[PDB]
C-alpha cells in the first residue's frame, strides 16, 4: 500500500462544486420557477430551531437531490481528472 | 498497467488477507495503530484501564434507557449497577481466558515482526502476567467509567439530549 | 403549415444532423466514436455514391437522430412556452 | 532475501514467510 | 500501518507544484522554478524576469501582504466590536481617521482615560519619527540585530521559535504568503467598495446577506454612468 | 495542399481515384444538351468539350469563329457571376423582414424608386433623395474596378480566372483537377442565377408582385 | 520584406535614430519604439508581444461591436440603448435585454446568469488559450493556426508575415480609437458617431476644445 490509493487532487473538489452549483443554480422555467438550490437553503433557514429534526418538511427531498447531484458530480470529476492520467479513453 | 489500488497483504500473494483502503489507509491505520490495544510498548495496566473506561462508559447508557426500571425514579441506579454487573462479568470472563491461554513463564507468542520488518519486542499483553494486569486494569476502568457516566448523568445532572 | 415554427425546427434539426454526418462532425457508418470521443475512420462495406462515403444508412441514421431531436425540441417549446 | 527478488519463501526470516507481522502494533 | 519516510515533501514546491490557472497551467515561466514561496507560475506580464528584479518584487510582496494583513485586521476588528457594544466615534475603517477633528478628540474605544490624542500634527510627527527609524532599522538594521535575510531576518522577531524546522519554516512561509494574499485582494475590495457603496465592509456584507439576490454589486452598475 | 484544398468531400464525381475529378464534362463522353438524342447533327465539330460546361448547343451557330467563342464565354461568365450575386441579392433582402411599412422596401424591383421619391435608402428598415452622390461613386468605384479588370493581369494570369492570393484566398483551384470541375460548378450554377434573373424579370413585368410571394401562391394554392 | 528588417519605416519617420538593439525588426509591428525600455529582456519582449497581440484582438471586436449598434440606430433598427457605454444597463429593464429589439430573441433578465455563463465560458477558453483544448493544441501562444486558421491565408510565410502586420496594424489603430470612446465617453457624456456628427456639423465648436474648461478644480 502506497498510502495515496486516494490520489490527491484537491483542486477535483472545487472543480465539483463549481460544476454542480453551476447547473443546481439555474432559474429554470418549469414548475420550479424559482431554482432548486434556493429550496434548499430556504429549508436549513426554516430549520434552524435548534434541538429538532424537519419532520417530514419539505427540506429531505431537497436536500437529497443535491447532495446526490453534488457526489456524482464529485465522483466523475475525480474518474475524469485520473482517467486522463491513464489511458482509459485515451 | 493501472493504478490497481489494491494489492495483497504485505506484497506477500500467498497470505490470506489483501491490502485496502479498509484495512490500510493512513488515517486508518494511524487510528488503530494509536489504540490503547495496539500500544504495546505501554504498560498492560494502563491500557486495561483506558479500554474499560470507555467500555463502561459506552455501557452505562443502553441500560438506562432500555433496562425494566426506566420508568421508575431508580432508573438511573439500576442502569449504572447493570452496567457494573457486566462489567464484573467480563471480567471474570478475561480472567478466566488469560487462566486458559496463558501459562506463568512463557514467552509471549504475540507477532514481534512489523510489517516493514523492524523486529520489534513481543507484546507483553499475550502472557499471563500480561492478561492479569490488564484485567485489573479493565476493572478498575470500568467501575470508574461506570461510576464518571452515573455522575455525569445524574449526579451533577449535565443537560444532554436523551437520557 | 410550411412556414409553421414546428416545421421550420424539424427541418432545421433534420437539416443540422444530416450535415454533421455528412461532413464528418457525428459519427456515421464509416465514422467510428472511439472511447475517447475521436472519430476514426472504418470501412462499413457499404457503397455509396456520395463522394465524402455518407451511405444509405447514414442517411436514415441522420434523418431518424434528427426527428427524435426535433420532436423533443417542438414538444419542450410548446410545454414550456 | 524476502523482498531481494520474486521469491516469498526464505528459511532465515520464517515470520516474514509465513505472514507472522504485525500490523497496527504500535 | 508501516514506518513511512518519503512524504508530500512541500508539495508547494518543485515543478509538480499547483499553478494559479490549475489545470489549464501549461507555459510557466522558465525562471519560477517554484524554488520560493507562494509561486504559482504567475508572471504572464513579465515582469519579474531579471532575478535581481524578482527579489525586489519578493521583497515588495512580502512587505505588502504583512501590511495588508495588518490593515485588514485593523478594518475588521473596529465594527465587530462597534456591532458587540462598545461605542467611540465611529465603526467604518474610511471615516475612523477624522474622529481627531471631533469635539472629544480621538478616544480609543470611546475611553478619554486611554490616549485621547487632540492635536493630528502631533501624531503625524510621532508616526514620521518612529516610522522612518523602524523601516531604516529594517533596511540597514538596529538595535534587533544587523539585516541576514531582508524578508525573513528572524533571530529577535522569532521568539515563540515556530521557525524552528527547516520543513516547516517553508510550510510557515506558503501559509504566509496565502494568507496576506488574500488579505491583500480584500483590502482593495475594502477601498473599490467603500468608493462605490460608501458604507463599511460589515455592514455590506450584513446587507448582501439580508437580500442576496437583489442586494449585490450589480446595483450599483448605474452610479457611475458619465453621461448623466 | 494548402487551406480547405485537401478537403476532399465535396468533389461531387468521385468517391476515389476511379475518376479523376474531370473525366465527365470533358472529352467525347460527356452530357449533352438532348441527353441520349444528340445523334450528331447539331453538335458541332468545333465543340469538342475542352471548356466547362460544353453541352454542345449551338443552335444558331454563335460560337463557330474560335475567336467569338473565347469571347463568348467569357461574356457568359460575367453576366453569371453578377447574375449570381444579383439573385442572391434580391432574395436575402425579403428573407429577412418583409413589408414595406417604412421607406424599407422587401421588393428588389421597388428598392430602386425607394430613394428617388418620399425617403432615402434605410438598410433593414444612407438617406435623403440624391441620386447623383450614389451614382457618381459608384461610377467611379466601378470604372476604376472595370478598368483595373481589362488591363492589370499580373504576368500571365487569365483575365478571368485570376487565381493569385486576393482573388482566390482560399486556395481551391491549387489542385488542377478541381480547378476542372470547380469551374463547371460555378458556369453551371451561373447559369442557374441567369434563368432565375430572367424568371425574376418576367414574372415582374407579368405578375407585379415579389418573386417569393409569387412562390407562396404558386405553391399553397 | 520592406517592414521586416533592419531598413523598416519607423514610428518618428526621418526623425528617428535611437533604434533599440533588441527591437531589430524580426517581429511584426516592429517600428523601433522602445523608449521606457519596457521590453530589453527577450523573455518580457515575448511576454509583452502576446499582451499586445490579445489586446488588438480585443480593441478591434470592441471598436466594432461598440458601433455597429450606432449605425444600426442611426438606420431605424430599434435597440434599448445604442450607445455602447449604456448598453450595458438595459439588462435592468423590465424587458430585459432584446438583442436588436426582437423579444423573442435572447431577451435575458437576469444579469447573474450572464456573469455565471461568461465566467464558466470564458474561464475554459482562456484556459484553453494557455494551454490548448478543443480547438488544437498550444505551439504558438498567439499564432496557433489549424482550427483557428480554417480558410488557410497564412500557408505561405511571405503572406502570413503581411498579414501579421496588417493584423497588428489595424488592431493597434483599434487600441487607439477605443482608448479614445472611453475617454470621449467619460468627458463629452454621449456616444461616438453621435460626437462625430457634433464635430461634422460644426467643426469649430463642436470639438474637444469646448470641453477644456469642464474641469476646472475651484476646489
Ligand atoms: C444594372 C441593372 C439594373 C436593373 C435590372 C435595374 C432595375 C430597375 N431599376 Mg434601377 N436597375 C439597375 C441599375 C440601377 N438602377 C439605379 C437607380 C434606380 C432608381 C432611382 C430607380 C430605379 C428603378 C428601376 C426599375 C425600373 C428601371 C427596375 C426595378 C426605378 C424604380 O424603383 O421602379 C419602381 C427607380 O425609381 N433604379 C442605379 C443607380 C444607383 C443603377 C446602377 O446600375
Ligand atoms: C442627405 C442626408 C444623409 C444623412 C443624414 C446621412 C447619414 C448617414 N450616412 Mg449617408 N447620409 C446621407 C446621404 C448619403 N449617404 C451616402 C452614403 C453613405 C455611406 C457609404 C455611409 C454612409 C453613412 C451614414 C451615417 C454616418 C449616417 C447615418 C455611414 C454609415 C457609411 O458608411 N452614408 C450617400 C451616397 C448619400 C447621398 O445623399
Ligand atoms: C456533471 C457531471 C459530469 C458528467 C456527466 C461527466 C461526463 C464525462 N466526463 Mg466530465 N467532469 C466533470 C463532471 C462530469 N463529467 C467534472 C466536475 C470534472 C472536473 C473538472 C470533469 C472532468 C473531466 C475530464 C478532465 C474528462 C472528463 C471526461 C468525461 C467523459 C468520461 C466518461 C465519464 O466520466 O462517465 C460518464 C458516463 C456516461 C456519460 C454514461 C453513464 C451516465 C450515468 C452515470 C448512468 C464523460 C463524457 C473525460 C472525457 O471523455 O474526455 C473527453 C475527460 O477527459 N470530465
Ligand atoms: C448534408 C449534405 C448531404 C447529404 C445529406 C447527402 C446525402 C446523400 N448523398 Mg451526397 N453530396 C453532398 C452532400 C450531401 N449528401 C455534397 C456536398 C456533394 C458534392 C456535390 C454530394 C455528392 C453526392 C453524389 C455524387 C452522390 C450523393 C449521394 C447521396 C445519397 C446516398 C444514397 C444521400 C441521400 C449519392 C446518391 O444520390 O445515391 C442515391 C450519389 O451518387 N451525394
Ligand atoms: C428546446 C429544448 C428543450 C426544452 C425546453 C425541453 C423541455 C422539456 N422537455 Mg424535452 N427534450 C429535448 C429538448 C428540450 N426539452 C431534446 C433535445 C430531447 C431529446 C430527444 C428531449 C427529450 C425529452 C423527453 C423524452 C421528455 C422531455 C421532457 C421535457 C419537460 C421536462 C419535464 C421533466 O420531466 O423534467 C424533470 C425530470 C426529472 C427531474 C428527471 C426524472 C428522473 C427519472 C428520469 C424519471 C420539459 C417541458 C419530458 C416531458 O415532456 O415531461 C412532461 C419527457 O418525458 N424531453
Ligand atoms: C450585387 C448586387 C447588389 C445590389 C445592387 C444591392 C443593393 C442593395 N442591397 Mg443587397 N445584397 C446583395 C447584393 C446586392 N445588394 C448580396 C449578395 C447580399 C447577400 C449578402 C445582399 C443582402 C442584402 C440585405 C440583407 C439588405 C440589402 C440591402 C440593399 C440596399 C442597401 C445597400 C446598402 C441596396 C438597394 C438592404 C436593403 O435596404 O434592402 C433592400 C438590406 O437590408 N442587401
Ligand atoms: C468584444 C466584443 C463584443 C462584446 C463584449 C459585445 C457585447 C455586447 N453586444 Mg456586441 N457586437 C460585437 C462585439 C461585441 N459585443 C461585434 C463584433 C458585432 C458585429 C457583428 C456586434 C454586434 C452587436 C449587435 C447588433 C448587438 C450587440 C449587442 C451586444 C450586447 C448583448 C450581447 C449579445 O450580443 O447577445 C448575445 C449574442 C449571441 C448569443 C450571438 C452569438 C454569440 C453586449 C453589450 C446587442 C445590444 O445592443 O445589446 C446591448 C445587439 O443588439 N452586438
Ligand atoms: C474569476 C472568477 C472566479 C474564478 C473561480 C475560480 C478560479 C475557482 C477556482 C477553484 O474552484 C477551483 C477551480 C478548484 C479549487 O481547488 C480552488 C478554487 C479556487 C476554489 C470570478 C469573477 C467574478 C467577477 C465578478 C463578480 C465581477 C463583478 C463586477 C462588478 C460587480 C462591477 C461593477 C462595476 O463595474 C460596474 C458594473 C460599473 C460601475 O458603475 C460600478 C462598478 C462597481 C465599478
Ligand atoms: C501577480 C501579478 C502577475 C502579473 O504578471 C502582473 C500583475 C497582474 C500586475 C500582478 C498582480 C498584482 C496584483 C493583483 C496586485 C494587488 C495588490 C493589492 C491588492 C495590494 C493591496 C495592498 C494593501 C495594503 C498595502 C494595505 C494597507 C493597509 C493600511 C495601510 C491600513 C491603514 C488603516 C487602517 C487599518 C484603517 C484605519 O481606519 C486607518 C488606516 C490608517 C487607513
Ligand atoms: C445558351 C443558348 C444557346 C443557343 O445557341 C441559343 C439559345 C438557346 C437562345 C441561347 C440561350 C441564351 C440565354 C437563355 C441567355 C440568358 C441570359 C440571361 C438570363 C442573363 C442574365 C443575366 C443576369 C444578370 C446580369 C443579373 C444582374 C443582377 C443585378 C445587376 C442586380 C441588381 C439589383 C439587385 C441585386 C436588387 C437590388 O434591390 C437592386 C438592383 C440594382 C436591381
Ligand atoms: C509602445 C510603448 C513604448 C514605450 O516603451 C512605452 C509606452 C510609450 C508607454 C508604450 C505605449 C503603450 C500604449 C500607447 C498603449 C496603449 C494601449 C491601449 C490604447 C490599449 C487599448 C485596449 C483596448 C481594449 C482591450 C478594448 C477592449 C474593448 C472591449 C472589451 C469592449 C467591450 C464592450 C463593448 C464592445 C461595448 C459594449 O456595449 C459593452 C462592452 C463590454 C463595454
Amino acid at each position: 500500500f502506497n498510502r495515496d490509493w486516494l490520489r490527491k487532487d484537491l483542486s477535483v473538489i472545487g472543480f465539483g462544486l463549481i460544476g454542480w452549483l453551476a447547473p443546481s443554480s439555474l432559474p429554470v422555467i418549469n414548475g420550479n420557477s424559482l431554482t432548486g438550490l434556493f429550496l434548499g437553503s430556504i429549508g436549513p433557514e426554516l430549520a434552524h430551531f435548534p434541538t429538532g429534526p424537519a419532520l417530514t418538511s419539505p427540506f429531505w427531498l431537497w436536500m437529497i437531490t443535491w447532495h446526490v447531484g453534488l457526489f456524482i458530480v464529485l465522483t466523475l470529476g475525480q474518474i475524469g481528472f485520473k482517467g486522463r492520467q491513464d489511458g482509459y479513453w485515451n | 498497467e493501472k493504478y490497481q489500488v489494491i494489492e495483497p497483504l504485505n506484497g506477500d500473494p500467498f497470505i490470506g488477507g489483501f491490502e485496502t483502503p479498509v484495512t490500510s489507509s493512513p488515517l486508518i491505520a494511524w487510528y488503530l495503530s494509536n489504540l490503547p490495544a495496539y500500544r504495546t510498548a505501554v504498560a498492560p495496566l494502563l491500557r486495561g484501564v483506558e479500554i474499560g473506561l470507555a467500555h463502561g462508559y459506552l455501557l452505562v447508557g443502553p441500560f438506562v434507557l432500555a433496562g425494566p426500571l426506566r420508568n421508575s425514579a431508580v432508573r438511573g441506579e439500576a442502569g449504572s449497577l447493570a452496567a457494573a454487573g457486566l462489567v464484573t462479568i467480563l471480567t471474570m470472563c478475561l480472567t478466566i481466558y488469560g487462566i486458559a491461554s496463558f501459562k506463568e513463564g512463557e514467552a509471549s507468542k504475540a507477532p514481534s515482526l512489523t510489517l516493514t520488518g523492524r523486529q520489534k519486542e513481543a507484546d507483553k499483553l499475550q502472557t499471563a502476567e500480561g492478561w492479569a494486569s490488564f484485567t485489573g486494569g479493565w476493572f478498575f476502568g470500568g467501575l470508574s467509567g461506570v461510576a464518571w457516566a452515573y455522575f455525569l448523568l445524574y449526579v451533577i445532572n449535565l443537560p444532554y439530549p436523551v437520557k | 403549415y410550411i412556414g409553421s415554427s414546428t416545421n421550420l425546427i424539424m427541418v432545421a434539426s433534420t437539416t443540422l444532423m444530416l450535415f454533421a454526418g455528412r461532413f464528418g462532425l457525428a459519427p456515421s457508418a464509416n465514422r467510428k466514436s472511439t472511447a475517447g470521443l475521436k472519430l476514426v475512420d472504418r470501412d462499413s462495406g457499404l457503397q455509396t455514391g456520395d463522394p465524402a462515403g455518407f451511405t444509405a444508412t447514414d442517411t436514415l441514421a441522420c434523418g431518424a437522430l434528427g426527428h427524435v431531436i426535433g420532436v423533443g425540441i417542438v414538444l419542450g417549446l410548446k410545454a414550456t412556452a | 532475501k524476502y523482498g531481494e527478488k520474486s521469491v516469498y519463501f526464505d528459511l532465515g526470516e520464517i515470520d516474514n514467510t509465513t505472514g507472522n507481522w504485525d500490523l497496527y502494533g504500535n | 500501518r508501516r514506518t513511512v519516510k518519503s512524504t508530500s515533501d512541500s508539495i508547494w514546491y518543485g515543478a509538480d507544484r499547483p499553478k494559479y490557472l490549475g489545470p489549464f497551467s501549461g507555459e510557466t515561466p522558465s525562471y519560477l522554478t517554484g524554488e520560493f514561496a507562494g509561486d504559482y507560475g504567475w508572471d504572464t506580464a513579465g515582469l519579474s524576469s531579471d532575478p535581481e528584479t524578482f527579489a525586489r518584487n519578493r521583497e515588495l510582496e512580502v512587505i505588502h501582504a504583512r501590511w495588508a494583513m495588518l490593515g485588514a485586521l485593523g478594518c475588521l476588528t473596529p465594527e465587530l466590536l462597534a456591532k458587540s457594544g462598545v461605542k467611540f466615534g465611529e465603526a467604518v475603517w474610511f471615516k475612523a481617521g477624522a474622529q481627531i477633528f471631533s469635539e472629544g478628540g480621538l478616544d480609543y474605544l470611546g475611553n478619554p482615560s486611554l490616549v485621547h490624542a487632540q492635536s493630528i500634527l502631533a501624531i503625524w510627527a510621532s508616526q514620521v519619527v518612529l516610522m522612518g527609524a523602524v523601516e531604516g532599522y529594517r533596511v540597514a538594521g538596529g538595535p534587533l540585530g544587523e539585516i541576514t535575510d531582508p524578508i525573513y531576518p528572524g533571530g529577535s522577531f522569532d521568539p515563540l521559535g515556530l521557525a524552528d524546522d527547516p520543513d516547516t519554516f517553508a510550510e510557515l512561509k506558503v501559509k504566509e504568503i496565502k494568507n496576506g494574499r488574500l488579505a491583500m485582494f480584500s483590502m482593495f475590495g475594502f477601498f473599490v467598495q467603500a468608493i462605490v457603496t460608501g458604507k463599511g465592509p460589515l455592514e455590506n456584507l450584513n446587507d448582501h446577506l439580508a437580500d442576496p439576490v437583489a442586494n449585490n454589486a450589480w446595483a450599483y452598475a448605474t452610479n457611475f454612468v458619465p453621461g448623466n | 495542399m494548402t487551406g480547405i484544398a485537401e478537403w476532399y468531400k465535396v468533389y461531387g464525381k468521385s468517391v476515389a481515384p476511379d475518376q479523376d475529378a474531370r473525366a465527365p464534362y470533358y472529352g467525347p463522353n460527356r452530357p449533352l444538351w438532348k441527353g441520349p438524342f444528340t445523334k450528331p447533327k447539331d453538335v458541332p465539330e468545333y465543340l469538342k468539350g475542352e471548356y466547362p460546361g460544353d453541352y454542345g448547343c449551338d443552335i444558331f451557330k454563335l460560337a463557330r469563329l474560335p475567336a467569338n467563342y473565347a469571347r463568348l464565354r467569357t461574356q457568359e461568365l460575367m453576366n453569371g457571376r453578377w447574375a449570381m450575386l444579383g439573385i442572391t441579392g434580391c432574395l436575402t433582402p425579403e428573407l429577412i423582414n418583409s413589408n414595406s411599412t417604412p421607406g424599407f422596401e422587401p421588393v428588389w424591383f421597388n428598392t430602386g424608386a425607394q430613394i428617388f421619391s418620399d425617403a432615402g435608402i434605410d438598410y433593414l428598415g444612407i438617406n435623403a433623395h440624391s441620386l447623383f452622390a450614389v451614382i457618381v461613386v459608384q461610377a467611379l468605384l466601378m470604372g476604376l474596378a472595370e478598368y483595373a479588370r481589362i488591363k492589370f493581369v499580373p504576368e500571365g494570369a487569365d483575365p478571368f480566372y485570376p487565381g493569385g492570393k486576393t482573388f482566390d484566398p482560399l486556395g481551391f483551384s491549387s489542385d488542377p483537377e478541381i480547378l476542372a470541375e470547380l469551374k463547371v460548378k460555378e458556369i453551371k450554377n451561373g447559369r442557374l442565377a441567369m434563368m432565375a434573373m430572367a424568371g425574376l424579370f418576367a414574372q415582374g413585368a407579368v405578375t407585379g408582385v415579389s418573386p417569393l410571394q409569387n412562390l407562396h401562391d404558386w405553391l399553397h394554392l
